[PDB]
């Protein structure tokens, strides 16, 4: 409970410059987190949608994402970490 | 067929060896893998003469370690002659191609099922055991 009561508004306006700060930072950690556990691990699951199912892999036309040169792709990195800022974002925002 | 692909998409291809009656009703056929086998399908003497042998691979397994090349050579003891055809198996291993994580879920799930639900309704009735229990202490 806050140890000062205020409008929702007031309340809610001076956390979400906050949260955004938040959501940046801990989105740009745990994309770089799991970066470091698919370069360990990616391979696995990546070995349980073509076994059961029937899928090729594109050993031509794509580099590998177990691979330090396909992982380092910037534009994979920029999308996947803005789509970590809109999940923590929006679920924070339920949250406060 | 000059070559044979097979593939999770092409399990099996069908090839024609052609040739006089006599050779072809004496035709051994020998692969130079035991992951690879042929079995005739049908025989023809009436012209052209020939003989349709299924191609297939028997365990997919062997298919898995990378592209296993080998080959299918058919021959006739009766005139010497032999052709041998190569035969690519390239199984890109079929919903995907293991390890440790991603699949030890869903199957678990699934192999577990009844200690999932068993241990669901002992957790219930601990909680029901424990809900009654406060009511007749506190």
């Amino acid at each position: 409970f806050p140890i000062i009561q205020q409008y929702k508004f007031l309340r809610f306006r001076r956390s979400l410059l906050l949260l955004v700060k938040h959501s940046c930072v801990e989105s740009l950690f745990l994309v770089r987190n799991f970066c470091i556990l698919y370069y360990f691990l990616g391979y696995i699951p990546k070995a349980w949608i073509s076994t059961a199912m029937n899928l090729h892999i594109d050993e031509q036309v794509h580099r590998p994402l177990d691979t330090v040169s396909g992982l380092l792709n910037l534009s994979l990195l920029y999308h996947v970490w803005l789509c970590g800022v809109f999940l923590l974002t929006t679920w924070y925002v339920s949250w406060i | 067929q000059a070559e044979i692909l097979l593939s999770n998409h092409y399990t099996s291809s069908e090839i024609r060896v052609f040739g006089a009656p006599e050779v072809l009703e004496n035709l051994e056929v020998k692969s130079g893998s035991p992951a690879v086998l042929a079995f005739a399908k049908e025989k023809s003497f009436g012209w052209p003469s020939f003989i349709t042998y299924t191609v297939g691979v028997l365990d997919p397994a062997a298919g898995s370690q990378g592209p296993l090349s080998t080959t299918l050579t058919f021959s006739s003891p009766v005139t010497n002659q032999a052709i041998a055809i190569p035969v690519t198996v390239a199984f890109v291993v079929d919903r995907r191609g293991p390890g440790p994580y991603g699949a030890s879920l869903f199957q678990h799930f699934l192999d577990s099922y009844q200690v999932m639900f068993f241990t669901l309704f002992a957790l219930l009735a601990g909680t029901a055991v424990m809900i009654i229990a406060y009511h007749t202490v506190c």
